[PDB]
RNA sequence: AAAACAGUGAAAUUGUGUGUGGACCCGAAUGGAUCGGGCCCGUCUUGAAACACGGACCAAGGAGUGCACAUACACU
């Protein structure tokens, strides 16, 4: 019996906002929007806000951004779809399915072809107003590590070791991979 | 020599080396200018520039 | 932040400014340079550093870059060189596009993706891959080589 | 939006405008600060030592054995120079520690998308009360801004031009910028530095007219062209909201140099006028919106009191009796 | 009109907290009658646990 | 002077004697004359104050920082302002239960006399009152 | 090599007068004898009060800086 009290609790604390974290931009409007989400999650236990809310606080980096068409592999059949990050182009798509996107911010030439086809771009301050139960929401997170600068993390004299070495490259010169598996 | 870097390459070791700075471009600049407006008084209705072909 | 205080500022009035008392900071303790690399730095060598010492390849004494230099675009692409207005145009009209790659700086087509419009159109490079022949005509389009 | 009275040189108003769309753009206090910074720092000039101070001496250490510290000493003799201390940056007439060198980097750059955004905020900074007060500057007696100078101004003398600029309601400024000059404190005062005034009105003009030199002899007036309008003018010290006297002329062109929301300007190629991450930095407010209180759960305000142990207190809330039972 | 809304739900919130605060005094007069009988019993059953031992 | 606040004259002078009067000066500072008395935490490997021996001096730290109320308090029970402009006085019109006034030594006699004249108006204590104007 | 104003005029150090003590610091006091605790700092060192070294006294000066090239983080 307690055993299992015991896990249902920490399973809830490790979701909850930690309410001792805070942004470290200087921009009051994005403060504020920051202010908004902070009074709400002290009044609620749903999910979805509180990872939001969690989101906010994290660095440019950990914000990672998106491409229009793996919001849509991502979206899962859902209608509205939500975003703390920047929306961008895929410049190998060109028809789409009709969406309601809200997300921090969007590219000029994303906005355009997301309107074409039919759809639209709300900021997170109108979340509220787009959906009333929370039922018909997709949350969807990019991901650090696809960064170029990973494939020289680790020791390229290891092995088995996938990375590569920091290396001077030319026509002839440049240090090569020897150690991995193929 | 620690850690994992790019292997140095910093060629500084030669003593006689010179630097040069450009704390004068700006002056340079309005005298290039001042140079083409009296040339361009020394023979007025023509132009300060020829023809030149396209290759 | 835009600008923040230095390490340095704090270490006044310790002793030894963070280099320890019994190490202290001496001139040079390892070498100049990346001397070494084959007795005591072997280490760092053979796990950072593998293929450094070593002679490997073909020799050219002369090479002339603007010979040689190339750049690649795939089939999934070619819809994108045009402007989104252009697009636009071609997708409902009854007319067929006629894109040349050497216009924008591309000389070489590869058979990455599926084409974005299943319409048809003509491709014009210098060169083509077996995939991207194969794709373009599925469609009823054209390859034209040319210089 | 809003309709603009333009004012001929007796103070009548007759004819009316429309207002550009940049004065509707909000405003980043942090792009506008970061940006001032880095401009002020391209008008320096190079400092620097001789480049062989210190060293000019014939001097040697004169080696232990001596009851000496082995610091270089200068070679000479019938002078009271003879032996004393030489090189070194712990010495008197020695050579300074990392002596200063014109090879620093004097200047900063700053993208040129960056510098375009912050003059936009900053021009629109100037049409806010709230803002242009804050400054300093004081515009009790002005009935409206922005104010609006006509052309067909036929003014040539500094006597007219002061009376023109009296009926616009500038007095109390004018006169807190006369009564200002003091003598700095401190060695600038040494280095041609010497007088300080404070900020007054800035005259934005565009077209050549003859109001330009009448006007610029009364103290804490500044004159500027519309097309090539400077940050360190429009935020003097990084604080946004100068009070700006337009021509005419002048606030027309304000729509072709930065163009109307969501669509490119034309004279700045590649450059667009944007949209924040939120409209208002009142957004906390919404909240109280209907939308809101349906979703969230009705709070509990009863909370448990603090743990007391005092042997007294706790008896009133633990009465312990003996039992006589050995079970 | 937010600004009016903010004094809506500050009303509400008096009128809840006053509400609140009455029902949980009942408890706590509830409370206290029920323990004065079972302490009663309590200290009785110890006695009749304890005859049956000597029994 | 001999003045109070109103709101804690019945609790000032257990205030006043509760203050703590010691010193944390230097070590060693009493041995030679060119170590001022000023605080510096001592950094060598055997020294005994840093070691905490008993019988060398206590060092400053965290555990004697007064409660949050009491800190700040003049004797008279009021918190001080620094005022130099007639426009100064105009800021404790609200504050004037808890704050008082102190003017700053460069203010020359002309000008003081105009302040303690909007001073006595307003309502306000000023605790440098006689200064300099006594002749 | 030194040496600016016929300004201001600190500390080391000296004389005279008036007070308090017998090297001095911390804690606690008397009208008054005093009571309790404390070895000289800085530094290398397994280990310093050392029969380990530097230090007669005061003022002023006196030691992680600039550029180039890759880099990880925070911010635009």
């Amino acid at each position: 019996m307690l055993k299992q009290k015991m896990f249902e609790h920490y399973k809830k604390k490790a979701i909850l906002f930690d309410e001792s974290r805070v942004p470290r931009t200087k921009n009051v409007f994005y403060q504020s929007l920051f202010s908004l989400y902070k009074k709400v999650c002290e009044n609620t236990e749903n999910e979805i806000v509180h990872k939001i809310t969690k989101r906010l606080t994290m660095s440019r980096t950990e914000r990672h951004p998106l491409k229009l068409s793996n919001i849509i592999e991502q979206a899962n059949g859902k209608e509205i779809v939500v975003f703390v990050g920047k929306v961008l182009d895929d410049d190998k798509i060109l028809e789409i399915p009709k969406i309601t996107i809200v997300a921090l911010k969007i590219s000029k030439q994303a906005k355009e072809k997301l309107t074409l086809n039919g759809g639209e771009f709300y900021t997170l301050d109108k979340l509220f107003y787009i959906s009333k139960d929370l039922k018909d929401v997709a949350l969807v997170k990019g991901d650090k590590n696809n960064r170029k600068c990973t494939r020289y993390f680790g020791a390229s004299g290891d092995k088995g070791s996938e990375t590569y070495p920091r290396t001077r490259k030319g026509a002839r010169r440049g240090e090569r991979r020897i150690k991995n598996k193929k | 020599m620690r850690g994992n870097q790019m292997l140095p390459n910093n060629h500084f070791n030669k003593g006689s080396m010179k630097f040069k700075n450009w704390f004068n471009q700006p002056m340079r600049a309005l005298k290039r200018k001042e140079v083409r407006e009296q040339k361009s008084k020394i023979c007025y209705p023509n132009p300060l520039k020829k023809l030149r072909p396209v290759v | 932040m835009f600008n923040k205080k230095s390490k340095s500022r704090k270490l006044r009035g310790h002793v030894s400014h963070g280099y320890g008392r019994v190490g202290k900071h001496r001139k040079h303790p390892a070498g100049r340079g990346k001397s070494g690399g084959l007795k005591h730095l072997r280490s760092l060598f053979q796990r950072y550093h593998p293929d450094h010492f070593r002679k490997l390849g073909i020799v050219m004494f002369h090479r002339n870059k603007n010979a040689d230099f190339t750049r690649t675009v795939n089939v999934s692409n070619l819809w994108g060189l045009m402007k989104l207005e252009e697009q636009m145009k071609f997708k409902s009209s009854a007319e067929v596009p006629v894109v040349d790659c050497r216009n924008y700086g591309y000389l070489k087509v590869l058979g990455g993706g599926d084409l974005s419009v299943k319409k048809p159109i003509v491709v014009i490079a210098r060169q083509f891959t077996k995939d991207a022949e194969e794709k373009i005509n599925a469609v009823g389009g054209k390859c034209v080589v040319a210089a | 939006s809003r309709q603009v009275n333009i004012i001929e040189q007796d103070g009548t108003s007759s004819r009316t405008t429309s207002v550009p769309a940049v004065f509707n753009l909000n405003v980043r206090q942090d792009l506008i600060s970061f940006t001032h910074k880095n401009v002020a720092m391209n008008s320096r000039q190079p400092y620097a030592v001789k480049p062989g101070a210190g060293m000019r001496h014939s001097a040697k250490s004169w080696g232990t054995g001596r009851a000496m510290a082995r610091v270089p000493r200068v070679r000479a003799g019938g002078t009271r120079r003879a032996g004393q201390g030489a090189n070194a940056n712990f010495c008197r007439g020695g050579r300074m520690f990392a002596p200063t060198n014109v090879n620093r980097r004097w200047n900063r750059k700053t993208l040129l998308s960056i510098r375009r955004y912050a003059s936009a905020m900053a021009v629109a900074a100037t049409s806010i009360p709230a803002y242009v007060e804050g400054r300093g500057h004081r515009i009790e007696q002005i009935e409206n801004i922005p104010l609006v100078l006509s052309n067909k101004i036929d003014t040539e003398k500094t006597k007219e031009g002061i009376k023109i600029l009296y009926n616009l309601g500038l007095k109390e400024e004018l006169d807190k910028v006369e009564e200002s000059k003091n003598i700095r404190a401190g060695k600038g005062k040494w280095r041609n530095r010497r007088y300080v005034l404070k900020k007054g009105p800035l005259f934005v003009y565009t077209s050549e007219t003859s109001f330009t030199k009448a006007i610029r002899n009364i103290p804490g007036v500044d004159t500027e062209r519309v097309e090539n309008l400077s940050i360190l003018d429009l935020a003097p010290g990084g604080q946004a909201g100068r009070l700006i006297i337009w021509m005419e002329d002048a606030f027309e062109k304000l729509t072709e140099i930065y163009g109307e929301m969501n669509e490119e300007s034309k004279f700045k190629k590649g450059y667009t006028m944007g949209m924040d991450v939120a409209e208002n930095i009142d957004v906390e407010n919404i909240f109280y919106s209907d939308e809101v209180q349906e979703f969230i759960d009705i709070p509990n305000f009863i909370k448990k009191d603090k743990m007391v142990m005092e042997k007294n207190k706790l008896a009133e809330i633990q009465q312990y009796v003996e039992i006589e039972e050995r079970i | 009109d937010l600004i009016a809304k903010k004094e809506q739900y500050n009303l509400r919130m008096e009128e809840l907290q006053k509400k609140q605060q009455e029902q949980h005094l009942k408890r706590v007069e509830e409370n206290k009658k029920y323990a004065e009988k079972r302490t009663v019993e309590l200290l009785e059953t110890y006695k009749k646990i304890a005859l049956e031992q000597q029994l | 002077m001999d003045i109070v606040n109103p709101s804690l004259s019945k609790v000032i002078d257990i205030i006043n004697k509760g203050k703590s009067k010691k010193q944390f000066k230097r070590f060693q500072s009493w041995r030679v004359k060119r170590v001022s008395e000023s605080w510096r935490k001592p950094r060598g490997i055997d020294n005994r104050m840093r070691r905490k021996f008993g019988g060398a001096p206590d060092m400053p730290g965290i555990g004697y920082k007064k409660p949050n109320a009491i800190r700040f308090l003049l004797p008279n029970g009021y918190r001080k302002i620094m005022v130099a402009c007639v426009k100064d006085l105009e800021a404790l019109i609200s504050l004037n239960s808890f704050y008082c006034a102190e003017i700053r030594h460069a203010v020359g006699s002309k000008k003081r006399i105009e302040i303690l004249e909007r001073a006595e108006e307003l309502g306000i204590l000023v605790i440098n009152k006689e200064g300099k104007l006594v002749k």
